[PDB]
Formats: C-alpha cells, structure tokens, sequence
C-alpha cells in the first residue's frame, strides 16, 4: 500500500516535471500543442507503464477520485494518493525550477484560460477533457474486457494528448488539479484555478459515472473483493 | 467440545448486533468503520455464491456452511474434499503450494509461488508447505 | 442494445466535439493537418477502446453501413446507430460551438473541397480514404485473426489520421457522414455536402466487398494448421 | 494464394497512393519529413492489420525479395507478390495522379537524391534504410517469438517512418522499389533510379542475412514445413 | 551470448546512425525537437523489437548498468555489452559521416549544454531523463506483470522519445554514454562530455534502485491471486 | 494383397530414382521442380522427428514406418491409436473434427472448424466427419 503511495508520488512528480518542462516558452498553438500533447501524453504511457501495476498509475487527484465514486478504492487510499500526487507534482515542478533557466521558466506551464474563453466555457471544456480521459481509464482498466487492447498505458496516454490538442487553446489543458495545483503554488497566482478542480473532478465524476458499475456481467469485482473480505476476516 | 466455541467466537466477532445473522448491509458497516465505502449490490454477488438461501442473510449455522461446506447442498464437505482432488495431481488431502500454482497457471496466469506462500503461511498449523482440510477452514477463520 | 445505442450516441458527441475542435483556425496544412489528423485518429483510438467493446464503436454511419451490407449487424441496429450517431455528432458539434469563442469557430470545421478539386475526384478521393479505413477495421475486428493486433483502436485511429494525413488538403477528409452532417446542419451550409456521405458510404461498401468478397484462405491456412497439429504429434 | 496477390495488389495500390499522395509539395524537411514519414508509416502499419494475416502484406519487392532469400516462399509466389506490387503501385499512382490537381502534382512524389549526396552514398543510405526496415519486419514476423510484441503492423510502418525521418533527406527514403518504379515510369523519368532498387534490395537481403535463419530457437519453421510435404506428397 | 553481443554491436551502429544523421542541422527546437525525438524513439523501439528477444536490446551503457547493478546480468556480458554498443555507435557515427554532405555534417549532434543551463543542472536533467527512461524499461521489462503492456518496444522508444521532447532544450537529451560518445570521439570535442556519462549512469543507478530497491509488494497482491482462485471456486 | 501394390507406388511416385530410399536431397528435388529453392538444414528436422535410424534416408519399410507407425519405436501402431487418444475425450478408434478442434483450441489458438474441414474431407473414405485408423494412413499417402 505504502509501495504505490511512493509510485503516486514519484510518477506524480515525473509527470510533472517532464509536462511542466516540455510546456515552458510560447506559440501561437501549431506545433507547439503537438509537442506539448505528446508529451504529456508520452509521460503518462511511460508512468502508467512504469508504475500502473503497482499503484494503477493515477498521479491524478481527479482520476482517483473517479476511481472513488467508482468504488474501486478505499477512502483512505484515495485521500493518500492524492497527497502523494499534490506533493509529488510541487516537487517535480520544484526540480523543474532548480533545473531550468529562467527567462524560459515564464509561469512554469502553469494552465491559463484563453482570454476570449470565460471561466464556465473553460470549465466545461476541462469536464469533457477529463470525462472522455477518466472514460479511457475506466473502459481500458476494466479487467472484464479485451484482449485486443495493445498497451492501455499508451490508450490512456494518447488520451490524455488528446485532451491537449483540443484543450490547450482554451485553458492550457489541465485535466489534473495536482498538475494545475504545482505551478500555481509555486508561482503565487491562483487566478481562474478554480477551473482546474472543478472540470476535471466533475468531469472524472461523470466519466466514472458514465462508465458504471462493474455490473452487470459482473464476476472479478466480485472475486477481487471476497477476497478483501477474506483478508479482514 | 473446542471447535463449539471457536465456531461461536470466530461468529461473534462479526455478530455484535445479537440477531443470529451475518447480513450484506454488516458486511458494509465493518466496510464502513474500516473507513472504506464499497457498492452495496456486489455484496449479494459474492454471498449467492454459496447462499443455501440465496437470501443475503447468513445465519449462525449457514456461516458455518460458508466456511466448511462452501456450497448450497447440505453437506459439500466431500465437495471441498474433490474440489481439493481437481487442484491435486494425487488426492492425498493436501493441496501443495506447487500444485495451487499449478492449477492457477493453468488459466495461463503466469505467476510466481512467493505471491502464493503468503497465503499458506499465513495460517498453516503443520508448517509442511501443502493445505490440509482443517488448515483450509481454519486459513478462512481466523481467531 | 440501448447500452450500445447510448455508447454510439456518446462517442460520437465526443468524436466530433473533439474532432472539430481540434480544426478550429487555418493554416496552408503543414502542421495543421498533422494536429487535426492525429487528434482525429486519437479522438477514434480513444472511443474504440472506451466503447468498442459495448457497441464496437463506429461513431460513423459509414462504418455501420459497412457492417450492415456485411451482414454483422441487423438492418435495426444499423438505423439506430446512425441516427444516434447523427444526434451525437450534432450535440458535439453544438457544445463544442456553446464553449469555443467566435472568429475562431469559423465554420466548425465544416468538411470542403479544395478549389482546384472536381466533386468527382473528391468523391473518389473520399471513397479510397473510407475504403482504406473500412477494410483496416474489417481486418481488425475481425475474431479469425492475428494475436500480434496490438490495439485495435489505435489501428483504426492511425487509420483514420492516415486518411486525414493524405486527404485534408482534397477535402478536409470526411470520411465520415456524421462528422460532416454535424458541421454542416449547424453552419446552414450544404455546399458539396453530397460529397461526404457518397463518397465514405461508397468506400466504406467497397472495403466491406473487397474484404468479405474477396471471400476466405483456405488451403494456405489449412495447411498451417496441419502445421500446428503436427507441431503437436 | 491469388486472394494473397490480390491482397499485394490492393496494398500497393493503397500504399503508394497514400504515401505519395501525402507527399505531393515541398519544404526545406521540417514538418514534411514528419508529415511524410508518418504517413508512409501509417499507411503501412494499416495495410499490414489489413492484409498481413492474408499475404504477410510484404507491398514491397525488396521485402519479398528479402523473404525469399530468406526461404520463406516460393519462386514462384515472390515473383507473382512483386508483379502485383508494381502493377500495384502504378494503378495507386495513376489514381492519385488523376484525382490530384495538377501544380501540386509536381514530379508525384519521385524519389530523389540530396545534389551533395553522390549515387554511391545514397545507395548506401538506401541499404541502411531498408536494412533496419527489414530487420524489424523479419524478427516481429518471427513466430518463434514474444508474447509481448504489441502490434507488429505498428513496429513495421514505425521502421518505415523511421526510415523516412532520417532518409528523405537524403534520397526522399525510397525503401521500396515498387514505390520509386511507381513515380518513375508515369512521369518518364528514370534518373538515378538504380539507387531505389539496389539500396532497398541489397538492404532487404543483407537484413534478411543478418537475422538468420529460422535456427535458433527453430521448431515452428520446421512445422509449418511438414504440412508443405503433406500439401505436396 | 555472442549473438547477443553483435545483437548490442549492431543495434548501436542503426540506433547511432539513424538518431544523429536524423538530428543533422538546427532550429530553435519546435518541429526539430518533435522529429528528432520521435527518430530516437522510433529508432530504439525498432531496435528492441529486432533484437530485444536476442540480448534485451540495451544499446544503452547506461541501460546496461542499470542492468548490472540491477543484478540480472554477469559482469562479464555488461562489459561486452558495453564494448560492443560503445563500438557499434562509433561505427554507426563512421558510415553516417561517411554516407552524409558536408555543411549538413555540423558537429554529429553532439550532445550539447545549453548556455543558460549549469553542467550541475544538466547532469541533473540528464539523471531524470535516464531515470524515468530505466525505470520504464525494469518495469515493462519485467516479467512478473501485465498482459495488457501491448510493446514494450514501443514504451521503451516512447519513453526515450519523452527524454528528448524535454531534454533536448537542456543537453540535447544524451540519455545514452555510447550515444554521446560517439559524436565526441568523432569530433574531437570532449566539452561537458562528463554530463552525459554521469547523469545517465546515475539516472540509470537511480532507476534501477527506485525499481527492485523500493523492494517488493506482497499482501494486497496475494489478496488479488486468494480473488482469482475464488474466482475459481 | 491391394495395400502392397499402394504402398509399392505410394513410393514410387517418390522413388524414380531407383535406389530403395527418400532422400533428404530428393525431398530438395522434388520442391526445386515445383519451383521453390528450400533451406537445406530444415530437411533433416522434420525427419528426425520419426525417422528410427536418425539418419535422414527413409528406406522403402522406414517411408511406411513413417506413415504407419510415425515413431523411432518398431511397432508403434498402437501410439498411433493412444496418439488419438490423447486427442478423443472417448477412444472410439475415431478422432472427430470437433475433437481435432477441441485440442488445438487447448493450446490457445482460438480457430475455426472451416479450416479443418478442408483437411478431412481430402481423403474422407466412410464420410462421416471423424477420422479412422486406416483414414488416417491414408490421408498421409494419398495414391
Ligand atoms: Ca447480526
Ligand atoms: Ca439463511
Ligand atoms: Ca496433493
Ligand atoms: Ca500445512
Ligand atoms: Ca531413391
Ligand atoms: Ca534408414
Ligand atoms: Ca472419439
Ligand atoms: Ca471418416
């Protein structure tokens, strides 16, 4: 249990380090979104491929609160891994700093709305980012399914680049407050971060809802959870 | 009579609420105190797995069919016996951690034998490295 | 089979939302149409693993078309998943107008031909892009084959950026009638639209002809069967 | 075996009308080379999930040649593989030519030498192109291993992006006679056209050489052997 | 073993030759970090898929140290593993040279600091990079987890692919001793030179370290094996 | 004496050579007129498979011992018929196309009855849809 609050922690940090430091400079959007996608997104299949196993590879609060409402963990996990994921992604965004030049640190990549997008656009914008990612997660998670389905480490990080290409025009893509919460805290502003919780959470909350239950072929929910029963007996 | 009162308390641990029945909304309060908050219909699923009633309420003799009779038919002790014998490549009335490893890889779940003696000895009363009959029931009721 | 018709109608939403909003803008193609084809082929390969397995995600009237005239799936359900599809399609395109600001919503990406482009080579161009894509997801879905897939969804995602990649610069690369509808209904602009649904509806017939009327190997498979039993005695 | 050459056929035909259609332009090689490489790549990693299981999808006379070097078909089968691909690949570039608006049809995608890089450099780099190219295709077609492989119709059209990221430099990466013949013989123009059949093919053989034979580890290619005889005796 | 060892020789000179002669030229890195990245990438996962069944495809020194100290190979075939990769990239750097213009030939990316950057934040960069890189590789290498990781060949590139998308603003993305030496032995410049042996061999130590000494979990996964043996019973 | 003028000519159709043995060079030979070019080594594997000698030349009794008794073991007729057996889940002396197809999809490869079919219906003699003894000698030889 304390083995995948580490993996939380460092692949959160990973994650953020290597997102953050791909972002930092400008562009219209062209190329720069691609690279920027693709990185995010090649750091997510790396982590959910490097850690996914020990820890099911959510460095994203969002992702295990999904997980949560989903029923799939356990209050105390979830509230663990989400600090394990805050507090990987300041450190990783921490490392970035030290690591980096400034003048090209700008706001550390931190997510920003478009100045034509209001916040309620935004913020729709960051739910269906999040839902068609926590969708991806669950759909490719799901144990009752496929075996047609290549890496689902790369099926959720192409996600998660799917997101930014979209995204990244009207609020930076955040699709994860931890990732949001890191360059904000770090450089002071707050400004719209509000967006960054709420789309993604209640984006994360409808995907998971969209998705559910592990009903009705049921049967390895069933089994994988009479065993937690077992080990508490 | 030292099984009569282990088979009360290893009851009564669960049964803090007098009415002679393990229920599916108790298997979501210990759950819930455990500080966890699980889906409520896959606690009938894993129960009419073995529910003589099919009824989600398992009373103090039917937990004991939970534990040593594991079917819905009276008397599954020679059940458990043959359903030993289809893990077994002998019937010697003793699962060896190899052959639980072997019936399991045959499903094609390539895994290892040190995520398997976690789950002997964790309970095992002879120390040998196999599963006797007694050790089984007992590796499921624990007290 | 309403589980199914729920996962056509949602995937399309977020097909097309995230689709066309990946378009939104210019430029003469470079960059551009390396973006919207892979957020496209993304957008696919993400849905085909959310909902492949519930509905086997066509997300396209196209493909569903395909698979009726191959008689994989009954002359109700084929309606049903167009007509979910045309919904979805729609609302995507309707949200996706609701949070994105104007002068960059343009024409929501309204599938075109390119000035120096007959609507008789368009449409061609249109029915080897749905063609080479109907026949990858053909050959990927299909149960007969291969255990060295991969993913299927990134397959048919990759296929679908392929057919983008390619035809953009002719067309805009429909390759799918309900992409194309979604634009246009909202846009009030139905110029060439008959381009869209001929073409992909044509080309998703072939690739299902070409595929299942090729008809089956027979004796080369037969014998690498023997092969396997022989390979056993 | 005349489903396989039609299935050589059609993904030649598919192949080089892809692929040269998503060449037709310029650039100094910044975002074309990208744009290029991947779509060569995804049109083979299509057509591989396509055709692969129906005629080993080889779209390529120096990848047939290499495999029947290599003693993995017949005489009689390579012969009639590159037959289709050529007649393939000149039906692809023909339908490309005619549906495509002339000015942008330019030379439609000839594969050309870089002025600074002399015949007998570009044959080099021909051979180095093709030679990793198939090198991957012999060890991911290789039955005698992994279980975790993924797609190997991906492995492939990434071996043949790569190809192009590097190549097209240089020669325009041909890597594939048939799809150099193709935009040669249409547009009368045969300059320096030895190099796009010498490199791939002394590429193809040398790759074939260095990977084999199918001993170690055997068994399977002695297996799929004895139901040769059976078919035969 | 000594398959292995040209396995390593071989690799080194196509993953050396391909990933500089693709870094030939400048920019300020927008669509030239996107290309060379997805060339070292594409380059490795090519790699591991031809040659990783054969001695595990590290062309990596720093890789196989990680390896080492991982304790999954002798001392003996780390150092052969090493001298061959080492060798194979000086070879493959040789016939790139050879084969490749002037003026284009510029210093055969040779792995570089950026001015703003300290050789103390550089080698720190370089760590991370190789850490996430090795950590990718134990874990998708490992053969006690999934059936869903697709290939790893793919992660592994992906990975590295990350690596540059990130580090090559910073040093150029060395992640690779034999990578790095090469160039520098060919150019004769050895500036900075120790970042790149340094950073990657921690990294690699770090990785590998984070990896099995974390040390292992135990109890929720025998849990999930109790769940599959009732799900049995 | 039909059965030693067909396994005469069954072998002659291989032997124009003259000699009294199969060759691993005639076995290159006979695919060289078909138009193909084998790997030479690749002979020897497939025959020392059966072949009693391991010597790769399949004299005039060893080509019927390698389709009549299919070991290196005199007279294992009666390995052929436990060889069925393994693949039965019964041993009535006949192999169904569903049994064919049950063992195969045993190993994982999760095919079709189509692609059998065509391989038991090339020599079929009493047309049921399973396979003899004597069906299966002559599958192997046909003349
Ligand atoms: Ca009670
Ligand atoms: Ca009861
Ligand atoms: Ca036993
Ligand atoms: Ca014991
Ligand atoms: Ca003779
Ligand atoms: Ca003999
Ligand atoms: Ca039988
Ligand atoms: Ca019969």
């Amino acid at each position: 249990f304390w083995r995948a609050i580490c993996a939380e922690f460092f692949a959160s940090l990973f994650y953020v380090f290597f997102g953050l430091g791909a972002s930092l400079r400008w562009a219209p959007g062209p190329l720069h979104v691609l690279q920027v996608a693709l990185a995010f997104g090649l750091a997510l299949a790396t982590l959910v491929q490097a850690v996914g196993h020990i820890s099911g590879a959510h460095v994203n609060p969002a992702v295990t609160f999904a997980f949560l409402v989903g029923s799939q963990m356990s209050l105390l996990r979830a509230i663990c891994y989400m600090v394990a994921q805050l507090l990987g992604a300041v450190a990783g965004a921490a490392v970035l700093y030290s690591v980096t030049p400034p003048a090209v640190r700008g706001n550390l990549a931190l997510n920003t709305l478009h100045p034509g997008v209001s916040v309620g656009q935004a913020t729709i914008v960051e739910i269906f980012l999040t839902l068609q990612f926590v969708l991806c997660i669950f759909a490719t998670y799901d144990e009752r399914r496929n075996g047609r389905l290549g890496s689902v480490a790369l099926a959720v990080g192409f996600s998660l680049t799917l997101g930014h290409l979209f995204g990244m025009y009207y609020t930076g893509a955040g699709m994860n407050p931890a990732r949001s919460f890191a360059p904000a805290i770090l450089t002071r502003n707050f400004t719209n971060h509000w967006v960054y919780w709420v789309g993604p959470v209640i984006g994360a909350g409808l995907g998971s809802l969209l998705y559910d239950f592990l009903l009705f072929p049921r049967l390895k929910s069933v089994s994988e959870r009479l065993s937690i029963l077992k080990g508490s007996r | 009579e030292e099984q009569i009162a282990e088979f009360k308390e290893a009851f009564s641990l669960f049964d803090k609420d007098g009415d002679g029945t393990i229920t599916t909304k108790e298997l979501g309060t210990v759950m819930r105190s455990l500080g966890q908050n699980p889906t409520e219909a896959e606690l009938q699923d894993m129960i009419n797995e073995v529910d003589a009633d099919g009824n989600g309420t398992i009373d103090f003799p039917e937990f004991l069919t939970m534990m040593a009779r594991k079917m819905k038919d009276t008397d599954s002790e020679e059940e458990i016996r043959e359903a030993f014998r289809v893990f077994d490549k002998d019937g010697n009335g003793y699962i060896s951690a190899a052959e639980l490893r072997h019936v399991m890889t045959n499903l094609g779940e390539k895994l290892t034998d040190e995520e398997v003696d976690e789950m002997i000895r964790e309970a095992d009363i002879d120390g040998d490295g196999q599963v006797n009959y007694e050790e089984f029931v007992q590796m499921m009721t624990a007290k």
